[PDB]
């Protein structure tokens, strides 16, 4: 439209109407030039493949993308918790996305000192992938995400996939892609580019708690007519079998006929935070529970949605059970533990088995004259016809969607890491620098990004009489206050925020 | 924030004495509490130490046995049974509390940053 | 279990001097370490803790460094209020131990 | 006034420097030096 | 169908709400710890099969109807005991649509509506349960006051009538019968009606099969739908596989194995695994030259794709329909016990006598009022049918 | 109305669905002691990334396995016994103990191993086209722990032979 | 009315709906002399 | 309405998560109904 | 109605009196007895 006039706005707000929520965030963003305009093949051997488990086969592109999908990108904490206290249950619905007042600019470098300008006829080429033709890495929990603080500028980041490798060689199978093959727009410092998503259907997430137990879901002031088996012996001594039969009552509540039982489980090794109840020996590999795909092992991480630790118990965790996330400012490789924020998993422990121990047992025999009954115990239980379990909560912090892999069969889609999973997520959105033939001339541009995401809510008609349990800020003198930026100017979000305050009746 | 113990007597050896804190201006429920004495003319040394929930206790070895650490959160203060005093529990006894609060959001160990707060403390001598 | 060394067992300094406290672990605690200065008849006071942090209300002079096995507590600009015995303690794990302690000394 | 004449907010867009080309997770801290200037007229009707 | 009895519905907890715990009944096993509620109200239970039907199909319609309110005091004087009617008090009633309070429709419990029709019932007493730990409440526990929902209050000439609609749910399957193989399995312990057949050592709770929840361990019970016994053996039944059902008289505790009734899932060996027998092999290792093929056996086994089985079936005494737990997922939501699986049962029916207050004092006194009035009332329950 | 049958091969792998080029921001458990020793405890956490594939979270994970006998077609490499039935997958129903075929749709074998055939589930057809999401048939599903650490017992793992099907699972039908 | 037929119900509930709460309590009372 | 622009997370009425021997707001072992303190209605917060 | 709002105030009253019971306490001697009286009248009347 012109040079001089800017193609978009900056809304950043959300709006609470009824039974939805729309929110509305606008970031800023700078995109270089990735591998000098080149599509790079890349291996473990580029890496130095130290073994099978890591090896793999990929190709590293010029192009950039943007990824929204952390809960944090369209919610303030307070908006957040404004949601989590009020609603038992949120759902994406539609997604509108802007990307203008695009500015590119070109790096001139003479001596030690590098000059920066406006290049009026450069492009910027953007497209997104609606039909899903493209490796899809936006389900895989990935840093370069819109930031939390609406005033920091962030980087957008490098796109790359793999495929089918045979330690770090390809295979017949294995694709290609050259997104330079999709149309795409291109835009100068005065186009702009939007588009609409719609949410395909999903269930709501569950914002609650269950104020019951599965196993608890009786009436304490009567009597089953069911009979359970007491007695099989009438006292010490030979040939003293006996049947009898007590019927299943308030007194004794395990021995109850039941009508549904709790949910699947992989069992996790249990990790102790106060470090000297741990063993003295290196288990983070060795004892983890891992599953094998085509020779390779990979951890079970986080894995099924199973509670984090027993009542009473809750210095322990499961050892790639639960959602470990940063604080701010944390380093790279090997932090301590302070540094870390290890989530709980608490809420579903009413309906779900702890991580850490044995779902159950069952009989190992044929119990005889000769032969006492025997139990062992199950340490991973499939799906079972009578099972109910609660879906992994997601954080203030946590991803939003994945995508659904395009498969024959799949059970209860819902992503391991929480989340709304979908068969069409919102699409990928892919950016790069269109070159300058100078050899090129060493580039870069800076841009405006929106994302609007319609929120539909579910309200409590609860009739719970004494009050809840909520999200509020403590209340005490603080060198700062959470959620807030230090004295630097650094933001920081201090804890996780799940998403479970509100009861429900089971 | 405050934090005052009580209870504090002159027994025999072989003696039971409880000691208790009364705690106010901060929520009972959020930290974990610890006892602290101090010998006279010596170094602090920790005793024991409990949960929020009161469902997880530790002990010093020393005391371990005869010790029982107690919480009561409806009405805030934290309780110490002394059983089977002998000669060298004599000890100006403090009532602390960790500076990490219990947040149910993480899991985490609350006594890394040590003991903020610390009573002033109750005297107990056995002779 | 984890024990803790200060050296000098006691220090005397003037108004205005720069004091050092060292105390070591017998094994890495990590970063985990506080320090605490104590004044007859009273309750300790938690000056710096997880090694380098200053406790709020604590004043600017107070400072604390050091990892793993070796940890310092510096005091520059000595005031009258500053003459007490000071007390480090490893957080890491159980039980938690203290140092001797260092008496500063008018 | 309880609703007084409205705060009038203004900032310059910050525009960054080169990004580092490989991509880094935090923040860019990096800025083009840079500052605005133009005219500001308002009117008022008085009784 | 349609079915019309006598109930009887007495004053409980004398107007009062009360916690109950393990703690009060004094209950030290963790397993068996349980922290609730007793209320003053009563409710309807019509779930068994027994009181709509004498001596495929699925529901369809239900009408309830509450008629011929009888409200009775009652006075002690010496030893007699005087009864008297009360004209003007009322009965309150009313239906959970909203499936807002704790739904115990679905445990088998008792109080349901009599077998045959010329007995007269007693209405069971409301109670739910709660989070707990150990005999304590947890801050996430919920109290409910009945009271805080609004009813109908009916004197001796006033009825209640109210009628639901079943959801759909699938036909109850009631006949009896690669690439397909039978549905899941978790081994129960196998137990001999012939004693000397059985081991000398008490396994009742030892040797049953069982799953953890958050610390306590809960009885499989009567656990997922499997044939009770291999074709030609009767002598063996899953030791928590089946549901056992006692006879007219049989005793609360310890009764003798001649008292209770044993029910069989032998209809459904055709496509389900026996309860008491291993799923199956499978390899243990990598065969080799010096390593001989290794197998194990299957004591509990999951869904796998392929799989079919059939439901655990339904008996004249059974429970017709259980309320699916709200959770984000289930799987294959039929009740294991038996009946139809459903997110919106027929609603609970709860019911009161409202407290009447004796004599009041002639100086005001801010305390709530402890002395009542002794009564009671009784009436004519109608519940009708359609079955399809 | 049936579903159309899937006529192609997933030129992805299940674990490889990431970006190469980005980390996570999760953090896994790294390192539980310092150093060699004795009273050596520490729980050092780590960013998941491209170095390390194997411990990123994910969101699916392979679909559900019951474990055949491998079987080579090269004779001398096999077993010199009669493993044919007594070292078969089976299933049990009624007494009878019916031969587990094909079985559940699962890799024939790993990449590079073209010899060995799955004992009963093979139609000798390959089924390796399906690796991508699926377990070898061969192989156990994965290890699961055992126990609970201390600092007396050390952490155990145990093999899984056989699993049913779990939440967040994807997997391949059997190829026409 | 008459004797043997109830003049009211029982009404106890919250209702909330935008910018309005409903509240409506019902209790029993006794009334000596 | 409230219609704050505030980033941070406001302080909210809670009840406590501990295990107790009976819960806030409602009846003992005896029925006796007990309201354990006086909730004032100022939470939410505002610019002045 | 704390937690998320700055501010409330009453509109409408309604008020309602039902089901009504006279009882009588006849006393003979050292027993006291309870009927209804079904004649009886409360009265009832607000000052507006
Ligand atoms: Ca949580």
């Amino acid at each position: 439209d012109g040079v001089g006039s800017s193609s978009g706005n900056w809304h950043c707000d959300s709006q609470w109407l009824g039974d939805r929520v729309i929110t509305t965030s606008t970031r800023t963003w700078a995109l270089p030039t990735y591998n000098n305009h080149l599509y790079k093949q890349i291996s473990n051997s580029t890496s130095g493949g130290s073994s099978n488990d890591n090896a793999y086969f990929g190709y590293s592109t010029p192009w950039g993308y943007f990824d929204f999908n952390r809960f944090h990108c369209h919610f303030s904490p307070r908006d957040w918790q404004r949601l989590i206290n009020n609603n038992w249950g949120f759902r994406p619905k539609r997604l509108n996305f802007k990307l203008f007042n695009i500015q590119v600019k070109e790096v001139t470098d003479n001596n030690g000192v590098k000059t920066i300008a406006n290049n009026l006829t450069s492009t910027v080429q953007v497209f997104t992938d609606s039909d899903y033709q493209l490796p899809y890495v936006l389900g895989s929990a990935h840093e370069g995400c819109l930031p939390p603080f609406p005033a920091d500028v962030f980087m957008i980041p490098q796109y790359g996939y793999l495929t089918l490798n045979d330690g770090s060689q390809a295979v017949g199978r294995s694709s290609f892609y050259c997104l330079e093959y999709f149309p795409s727009q291109m835009l100068r410092t005065g186009n702009n580019f939007q588009f609409s998503y719609e949410f395909e259907n999903v269930p709501f997430h569950s914002s609650y708690a269950h104020s019951q137990s599965l196993d608890r879901l009786m009436n304490p002031l009567i009597d089953q007519y069911l009979y359970y088996l007491s007695k099989t012996i009438n006292g010490s001594g030979q040939n003293q079998q006996t049947l009898k039969f007590s019927v299943a009552g308030p007194s004794n509540m395990a021995v109850q006929g039941r009508n549904y039982i709790p949910g699947p489980s992989y069992r996790q090794q249990r990790v102790s935070t106060t470090v000297t109840q741990n063993n003295n020996s290196e288990f983070a590999w060795p004892g983890a529970s891992s599953w094998a795909l085509n020779g390779r092992n990979s951890l079970m991480n986080p894995g099924p949605a199973m509670a984090s630790h027993k009542e009473g118990e809750d210095r322990f965790f499961p050892l790639s059970g639960s959602l470990i996330f940063g604080k701010q400012g944390t380093g790279r490789d090997n932090v301590d533990a302070d540094k870390v924020m290890i989530t709980n998993e608490e809420e579903i422990k009413t309906t779900n088995p702890v991580a850490t121990e044995s779902y159950g047992q069952v009989a190992t025999n044929h119990q005889s004259a000769q032969a006492q009954a025997q139990t062992g115990w199950v340490q991973n239980q499939g799906i079972l016809p009578g099972m109910v379990w609660q879906d992994r909560d997601v954080y203030l912090q946590g991803p939003i969607w994945a995508k659904i892999p395009h498969t024959d069969g799949n059970f209860h889609p819902s992503p391991l890491m929480g989340g709304f999973g979908m068969k069409h997520p919102p699409p990928q959105i892919l950016i790069k620098n269109t070159p300058v033939p100078a050899s090129f001339i060493t580039q870069y541009s800076t841009g405006q990004v929106s994302v609007e995401i319609e929120w539909e809510l579910q309200k409590e008609n609860s009739k719970r009489w004494n009050p809840e349990i909520q999200y509020t800020s403590n209340y005490y003198k603080s060198n700062n206050v959470e959620f807030a930026v230090n004295t630097e100017g650094v933001y920081s979000e201090p804890r996780p925020i799940g998403t479970r305050y509100l009861t429900r009746n089971l | 924030v405050q934090l005052v113990e009580s209870g504090g007597g002159l027994v025999k050896p072989g003696g039971s004495l409880r000691l208790s804190c009364a705690t106010s201006g901060f929520t009972f429920s959020d930290y974990y509490m610890s006892w602290i004495r101090q010998a006279p003319g010596k170094g602090l040394e920790w005793v024991s130490y409990i949960s929020s929930s009161g469902s997880t206790i530790y002990y010093a070895d020393s005391v371990k046995g005869r010790f029982t650490m107690s919480r009561d959160n409806a009405k805030n203060s934290l309780f110490l049974r002394m059983n089977s005093l002998r000669a060298e529990d004599t000890a100006v006894y403090y009532c602390a509390r960790d500076q990490i609060t219990v947040d149910r959001e993480v899991i985490r160990a609350h006594y890394y940053y040590g003991m903020d707060v610390w009573g002033q403390g109750t005297t107990v001598t056995v002779s | 279990d984890i024990q803790m060394t200060q050296s000098p067992s006691s220090v005397s300094a003037s108004v205005g001097d720069r004091v050092t406290i060292t105390c070591r672990a017998s094994q890495g605690i990590n970063s985990y370490l506080a320090w605490y200065q104590q004044k007859p008849g009273k309750a300790p006071k938690l000056l710096i803790y997880a090694a380098s942090s200053l406790e709020s209300g604590v004043p600017s002079r107070f400072s604390g460094s050091g990892s793993g096995t070796d940890f310092t507590l510096t005091i520059s600009s000595l005031q009258p209020e500053d003459f007490a015995t000071y007390y480090c303690q490893q957080a890491n794990s159980f039980p938690l131990t203290f140092g001797g302690g260092t008496k500063v000394d008018i | 006034m309880k609703h007084p004449p409205p705060q009038i907010l203004i900032k310059n867009t910050p525009v960054p420097a080169d990004p580092p080309t490989a991509f880094n997770k935090d923040k860019l801290n990096s800025f083009i030096t840079q500052y605005s200037t133009g005219q500001v007229s308002v009117e008022i009707e008085w009784e």
